[PDB]
């Protein structure tokens, strides 16, 4: 569907740019993501390293662990955009480490586990925020 | 449990970003 495909594109495009160094609502989301997601990574490098270790991703397809933790994160019934942006930013940190340990790692299985957790498990919440527009407005700075 | 620690780290950082842009 639209929300799944739109989200997958946004999250993959961010994850691929991050790993390599390379609709309209989607362009906005992508811009916001670069600014906020980069904010998250810088200043939380040491925490992110620590989590990556404890997760112990063996390869590009070793996502089952990442899925379970992400599900766990949301199991308190709290939903907000700071958390969502954090999940995606960690996603990009993991993508960068994947390419440094195998230069033709596909970022796709990872973007997919993130998109799945987000869109299947927070579908109606996202729809109610008007999707990626809620994200863009939340992180909107003047 | 490694998973509890990872989850908590995610929420700590996530909620901090939430609070910052909420205010
Ligand atoms: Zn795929
Ligand atoms: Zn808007
Ligand atoms: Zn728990
Ligand atoms: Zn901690």
């Amino acid at each position: 569907d639209d929300l799944y495909r739109q989200s997958l594109e946004i999250i993959s495009r961010y994850l691929r740019e991050q790993a390599t160094g390379s609709g309209a609502a989607g362009r906005r989301a992508l811009e916001t993501l670069r600014r906020v997601g980069d904010g998250v990574q810088r200043n939380h490098e040491t925490a992110f390293q620590g989590m990556l270790r404890k997760l112990d991703i063996k390869n590009e397809d070793d996502v089952k662990s990442l899925s379970r933790v992400m599900i766990h994160v949301f199991s308190d019934g709290v939903t907000n955009w700071g958390r969502i942006v954090t999940l995606i930013s960690f996603g990009a940190f993991v993508a960068k480490h994947l390419k440094t340990i195998n230069q033709e790692s596909c970022i796709e299985p990872l973007a997919e586990s993130i998109t799945d957790v987000l869109v299947r498990t927070k579908r109606d919440w996202l729809v109610k925020q008007r999707g990626w527009d809620g994200f863009v407005e939340f992180f909107h700075v003047e | 449990r490694p998973e509890i620690w990872i989850a908590q780290e995610y929420r700590r950082i996530g909620d901090e970003f939430n609070a910052y842009y909420a205010r």
